[PDB]
């Protein structure tokens, strides 16, 4: 029962900071993407 | 697989907690099993022997 | 680290196998201790004309 | 002895490493959809699901 | 020392791909 | 004669496990009082103070 | 003085191959028999024996 | 009968320290550094406090 | 901290492992301790008649 | 414990594989990105 609510809670948490840095991303190539286009 | 293994850390800091208890339902478990020997022993003999 | 965990259960299986045995031990511990306590018997029949 | 009376139970041992069962786990997907370096849509999805 | 071998591997592979991008630099300067 | 039946059926079920992809399942590791156990372990010495 | 009530054994469930991870928060089990304790259970009645 | 030394223990009430409710706080500070709109930084800083 | 934090967690957990198989050991051992006793009570077989 | 123990198996032997593999798969994404500026 522990390692089942504790697999949960791994995988719940683990969403959280792994879609905030994987906005980051995928902002950090859309800004030189963004203003290369601009040009372009 | 950091995030999971981080929130797994404090999985320890639960699962060691509960081991903890374990280990002391385990030694509760070796006084009882010390006090059925010293039980074992005397019961396997008050009847006297072979006679 | 499957054969860690694998091989760790084929010790406990091995174990239990040695364990089992060893209860078979003392089975025929009080099989031969029986027996033994009937060769103690003839001469306790002998000991008060008594138990054969 | 007379064995027994008997304290096995889980007083705060149980209450275990169990959070809720849910660890909190507020799942804030923050997608941030930038086209050509700007902003175009900021969607915050909450999710609060049991862990 | 497995997690050690694990952490000089990504210094590795971090500071091969900065070292491979300034030399990448310097052949783009030539 | 007591030919009655003290072994009772203690009914085990499985049917087929599905694909348990949803992770919903919490855990919960509540055990085990039990104090009866500890209440039959003080009948045995109050039972063995009795003997005495 | 039948054995396996019902025709009772442990027969090979085998499912769809679910590939969950689990992380695996051991209960560890004090209790893998706890055993000395029930040979201590055997004696807790042989101290019984002893004093009858 | 000096029992009540078993006591069939005491294996114990177990109020013991294996809490996680004493809740896991799960403070994910997603701090999403963006320059001109396109991600730069995600510092996703998880305290990951048990209370 | 991938490495770090699940090594953290396996630190632990192998030393609980290998413990818990070193429990399961000494018991399986301990079943050898209670044979010197049931080979006590097998050679208490042995002594004479009774008044 | 030893299915935690199976898990950094997986989770450890995994990022070093993924590291050395996505390291050219998206080098060879930004090289094309070049061309394209240049």
């Amino acid at each position: 029962l522990r390692r089942q609510v504790d697999q949960l809670t791994n995988d719940k948490a683990r969403v959280e900071v792994e879609r905030d840095n994987l906005a980051e991303d995928i902002m950090r190539l859309r800004e030189k993407l963004q203003e290369e286009m601009l040009q372009r | 697989d950091v995030d999971n293994a981080s929130l797994a850390r404090l999985d320890l800091e639960r699962k060691v907690e509960s081991l903890q208890e374990e280990i002391a339902f385990l030694k509760k478990l070796h006084e009882e099993e010390i006090q059925e020997l010293q039980a074992q022993i005397q019961e396997q003999h008050v009847q006297i022997d072979v006679d | 680290r499957l054969q860690d965990e694998i091989q760790n259960m084929k010790e406990e299986m091995a174990r239990h196998l040695r364990e089992y045995q060893d209860l078979l031990n003392v089975k025929m511990a009080l099989d031969i201790e029986i027996a033994t306590y009937r060769k103690l018997l003839e001469g306790e029949e002998s000991r008060i004309s008594l138990p054969l | 002895p007379n064995f027994s009376s008997l304290n096995l139970r889980e007083t705060n041992l149980d209450s275990l490493p169990l959070v809720d069962t849910h660890s909190k786990r507020t799942l804030l997907i923050k997608t941030v959809e930038t086209r050509d370096g700007q902003v175009i849509n900021e969607t915050s999805q909450h999710h609060d699901d049991l862990e | 020392a497995k997690q050690e071998s694990t952490e000089y591997r990504r210094q590795v592979q971090s500071l091969t791909c900065e070292v491979d991008a300034l030399k990448g630099t310097n052949e783009s300067l030539e | 004669y007591a030919s009655s039946p003290g072994g009772v059926y203690a009914t085990r079920s499985s049917a087929v496990r599905l694909r348990s992809s949803v992770p919903g399942v919490r855990l919960l590791q509540d055990s085990v009082d039990f104090s009866l156990a500890d209440a039959i372990n003080t009948e045995f010495k109050n039972t063995r103070t009795n003997e005495k």
